[PDB]
């Protein structure tokens, strides 16, 4: 659920607010369209389509559903109790916050506005 | 959480 993916970010980016990848560029937050600005937003445009290929899975709701998962060490892990679609959602989560943590952040690419921009 | 936010 969105509160686990916060924390997923948290555990992987500490040297930053969560709230900084929540408007970003043309797919991070809100944004779902349109040509992804950078390396970062290419991260969130992954994340989204991997969002819309859970949603097939049959009363599977992405920002909803509960998963189970670890982040220790340095390490994030989606554990085995999971069912095909908390294992879909923790996976999508999971390989966005990897992706997040390698990719550069810039400033200027943050809230940038959508209806001119991201068409 | 109960009110947002991202990504999709
Ligand atoms: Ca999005």
């Amino acid at each position: 659920n969105l509160y686990q993916f916060k924390n997923m970010i948290q555990c992987t980016v500490p040297s930053r607010s969560w709230a900084d990848f929540a408007d970003y560029g043309c797919y991070c937050g809100k944004g779902g369209s349109g040509t992804p600005v950078d390396d970062l937003d290419r991260c969130c445009q992954t994340h989204d389509n991997c969002y819309n290929e859970a949603e097939n899975i049959s009363g599977c709701r992405p920002y909803f559903k509960t998963y189970s998962y670890e982040c220790t060490q340095g390490t994030l892990t989606c554990k085995g109790d999971n069912n095909a679609c908390a294992a879909s959602v923790c996976d999508c989560d999971r390989l966005a916050a990897i992706c997040f943590a390698g990719a550069p952040y810039n400033d200027a690419n943050y809230n940038i506005d959508l209806k001119a921009r991201c068409n | 959480k109960g009110a947002i936010i991202g990504l999709m």
